[PDB]
């Protein structure tokens, strides 16, 4: 916990702020993606972690 | 005397040039025939030609 690592004192190297998990449903086979579900999680990680996407300027993807 | 014969000398799609020469409209159901035809035999049942080939299982492989 951020609180506790500051009051501590203990190397920080970077504070995550926000996780969100979402499933795609039923997409076209078992293995196909949905963007749509993608899109969903994305929306719910950044309202989770109080932020804009126009903060972050990387993007680290599956690919 | 020659009675009959049975060999496999189809070669070129025979289907394709007898649908040609059919009236556009029959195209629809021709197709639909052969292709019930093939999935059932793929997937090894019988099938619907209305129900999606998602709920008869099509796979990716299929
Ligand atoms: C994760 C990929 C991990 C695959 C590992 C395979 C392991 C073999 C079995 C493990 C047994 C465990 C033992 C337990 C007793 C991953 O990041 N997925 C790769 C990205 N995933 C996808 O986007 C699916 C990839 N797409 C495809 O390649 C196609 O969907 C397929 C191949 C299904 C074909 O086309 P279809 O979707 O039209």
């Amino acid at each position: 916990r951020l609180p506790d690592a500051l009051r501590d004192g203990n190397r920080i190297f970077a504070v995550v702020r926000g996780t969100a998990t979402n499933q795609d449903g039923r997409t076209e086979t078992l293995t196909m993606p949905s963007e749509d579900a993608q899109v969903a999680v994305y929306r719910a990680a950044l309202a989770a972690a109080g932020v804009q996407p126009e903060t972050v300027g990387v993007v680290e993807a599956h690919g | 005397m020659f009675a009959s014969t049975g060999q496999r000398s189809r070669g070129p799609s025979k289907f394709r040039m007898e649908l040609l020469s059919l009236p556009q409209d029959e195209w629809a159901g021709r197709l639909r025939r052969l292709l019930v035809e093939q999935a059932s035999v793929i997937l090894r049942r019988t099938i619907d030609a209305d129900r999606s080939f998602i709920e008869y299982g099509l796979d990716s492989l299929g």
